[PDB]
């Protein structure tokens, strides 16, 4: 049915000397071999290590120490990657990765941050704006906007979603703004007059919500 | 003692920038450091917030690729691949890695990339547009939506009764039809008139809520 792979939660914010735990939820797998790579800015791609589940056996890269980076199995037959004694030199999109064929199939990522500040998580909190009648009037079409704000980290993951469907609409997202500890963004939604009438469900993912998302509900009722 | 291939894997892509929509994408790809012929190389795109995705690759005995719009080539005498993207769109924007295959020969194999080539595609240029303009509330917050225009840039401010309110700020974003649309938000009292106001090449569009007559 076509391999693929599962990060969750988004994003993992620590202090220096601390640990660090990431998700790999692998389906229909096609391989034995489950490959982390990291990505941090203006370097090349690299990967870490290699885990055989099987073997249950993790196999750093050169570069790499077993005392650093290290894979092993967890509930639900998910790979988990370890990354011991964070420094802020670890931060970075940490990827896993399975071979299909002669193609490779990669994870989302999860963004592993590591700073030396105090922090405190901060979930999202929505606004939501609904279409306008003179909006529908000047257009035929209606725009939802959701405003997240004042979340920490910098990280978040949302999409729209209507009744029946389940690719993600095409939404519009701005970009992440705001700095210190307190984060925002505002992503929005314009649709025709017809699907003004069908029911759409709102989603985010945040780190301080852990993995499960935040949904809602926009119906005509 | 051990037995490796004498070997190092250079590879620096170039080809990058801003493309305008329905343009053809090229790339290049120097190679050094490794038997060229022999190699197994493709190209990945890797778009931040997306997972890794590959496009092509190709040996000297075949290729393949992920979308007829999409293909690769080679120029043995100067150790090059090449990628190709037709109809270029905004979902191809990110940065074009060169990947070679290393390793053993099984799923232990490594891709190894280069630091790769910044691709950003923008709408192609058509003819000016001025935005609509609506104002948008929930409680204390004042959303003012603007709607399709071209070019991107503009000028917008919330104000009540004359002064800007506090805490504006302007999201901006690409549609499917190639025009902008944009959100600016602010704080301001439920009660309170605001006046959403848009430059547009030259010319002033704007919506009120009035609070009096
Ligand atoms: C969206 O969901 C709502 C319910 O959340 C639907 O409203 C129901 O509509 C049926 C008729 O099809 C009524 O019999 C129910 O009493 C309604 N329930 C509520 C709570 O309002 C609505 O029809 C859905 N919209 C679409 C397009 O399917
Ligand atoms: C080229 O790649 C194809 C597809 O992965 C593979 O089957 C073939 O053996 C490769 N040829 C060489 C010479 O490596």
């Amino acid at each position: 049915t076509g391999v693929a792979l599962e990060q969750r939660p988004i994003s993992i914010t620590r202090n220096a000397k601390q640990s660090a735990s990431l998700n790999c939820k692998i389906l229909n797998p096609v391989s034995d071999y489950v490959h982390w790579y990291r990505s941090q800015e203006g370097r090349a791609p690299e990967r870490l290590l290699v885990y055989s589940r099987s073997k249950s056996e993790s196999v750093p890269d050169p570069g790499f120490s077993a005392d650093k980076v290290r894979a092993y199995k967890g509930k639900d037959d998910t790979c988990r990657l370890i990354v011991s004694d964070l420094q802020v030199s670890d931060s970075g999109v940490y990827h896993c990765a399975s071979w299909d064929g002669r193609v490779k199939v990669f994870g989302e990522g999860t963004r592993l941050i590591v700073t030396e500040s105090a922090f405190k998580k901060k979930p999202p909190k929505p606004i939501f704006f609904l279409p306008t009648s003179e909006e529908i009037k000047q257009k035929q079409s209606g725009t939802y906007i959701c405003l997240l704000e004042d979340f920490f980290p910098n990280v978040v993951k949302t999409y729209w979603k209507e009744d029946g469907n389940s690719q993600p609409l095409d939404a519009q997202f701005g970009p992440i703004t705001g700095g210190g500890n307190s984060y925002s963004q505002v992503s929005w939604l314009t649709v025709k007059e017809d699907v003004l009438r069908k029911n759409l469900t709102y989603f985010y993912q945040h780190e301080d919500l852990g993995m499960e998302p935040k949904a809602f509900s926009i119906s005509s009722v | 003692l051990t037995v490796l291939p004498l070997e190092k894997t250079l590879l620096t892509e170039s080809g990058g920038g801003t493309y305008q929509a329905g343009k053809t994408l090229s790339l290049k790809c120097q190679t050094s450091g490794f038997q060229f012929k022999t190699s197994q190389l493709d190209w990945y795109l890797w778009t931040p917030g997306h997972a890794p995705l590959w496009l092509t690759g190709l040996n000297s005995s075949s290729t393949d690729a992920t979308e007829g719009r999409i293909t690769s080539s080679r120029e043995d005498n100067k150790n090059q691949i090449f990628l190709q993207i037709e109809d270029l769109g905004l979902r191809d924007s990110g940065q074009y890695h060169c990947a070679r295959r290393v390793g053993n020969g099984d799923d232990t194999d490594k891709l190894v990339f280069g630091l790769g080539t910044r691709v950003i595609v923008e709408p192609r240029p058509a003819a000016p547009l001025s935005p609509s303009v609506f104002l948008v509330r929930d409680q204390d917050a004042v959303a003012c939506l603007i709607r399709n225009f071209y070019p991107k840039e503009l000028h917008v401010s919330l104000t009540s009764s004359g002064t800007l309110i506090s805490a504006q700020s302007l999201s901006l974003a690409p549609t499917a039809s190639g025009t902008y649309s944009a959100i600016h938000i602010g704080r301001v009292g439920e009660n309170d008139a605001i006046t959403c106001s848009v430059k547009h090449l030259g010319k002033e569009i704007h919506m009120s809520h009035q609070a009096g007559s």
